[PDB]
Parts: structure tokens; sequence; C-alpha cells
């Protein structure tokens, strides 16, 4: 497998939703859009179960590719959720 | 003034 591989998470609301902080992600940012992990908040699922870490990148929101979505669109679509979390991520840097 | 062109919404988020 390549290091920066694309994977999907299937999770849901436990303590709360994610527990993660974001950096950049505006008009364009990473690639053809894209949002980037700043760091993990040690209060939620991302820490607890172990799914996302620093410098990981997001792609799709519940199947759908966010081609050219702004920071406001990315943030709004994160908070206007409810229970379930389906997303696709691209791995950032190498863990091991 | 407002309701038109640009507001301030390009900083940092968490969820």
């Amino acid at each position: 497998p390549k290091p920066g591989d694309i994977f999907e998470v299937e999770l849901a609301k436990n303590d709360n939703s994610l527990g993660i902080s974001v950096t950049g992600g505006v008009n364009t940012s990473v690639r053809h859009g894209g949002i980037y992990v700043k760091a993990v908040i040690p209060q939620g699922a991302a820490e607890s179960d172990g799914r996302i870490h620093k410098g990981d990148r997001v792609l799709a929101v519940n199947g759908v590719s966010l081609e050219g979505a702004t920071h406001k669109q990315a943030v709004e679509t994160l908070r206007n959720t409810g229970q379930v979390v389906h997303l696709l991520l691209e791995k950032g840097q190498s863990p091991t | 003034f407002a309701d038109s062109e640009a507001d301030e919404n390009e900083q940092v988020s968490a969820v």
C-alpha cells in the first residue's frame, strides 16, 4: 500500500462527533480544494478509537466529492449532521 | 455595508 492512501471511515456520534481541528481549506488550498487537519482535540472519538491524526486530508462527505468547496461549506456540512459519520479521507504522512 | 460582498469567515474551525 502507498502511504497517502484513500480510505473511508464509518463512524457515528458517541461523545460527540469528531473532536478535531482544521487548518486552511478556503477558496482553494490543498489540491483541487481540500481541507487539512491541524491537530486532534483529546476529548473525542478521533483520539479514543484512533482514526485521524495530524496532517490527514479529507475528500468526500458521505460518498460525495467536494470539488472546490470552501471552508464555510466544509464547516457547515460538518455541523449540519446529526448521528452518523460517513466520509473518505486521504492519509497524510506516514504513521509506521 | 453588509449583506452583499464579503464577510469575515476565513479562519479556523473545529468539530
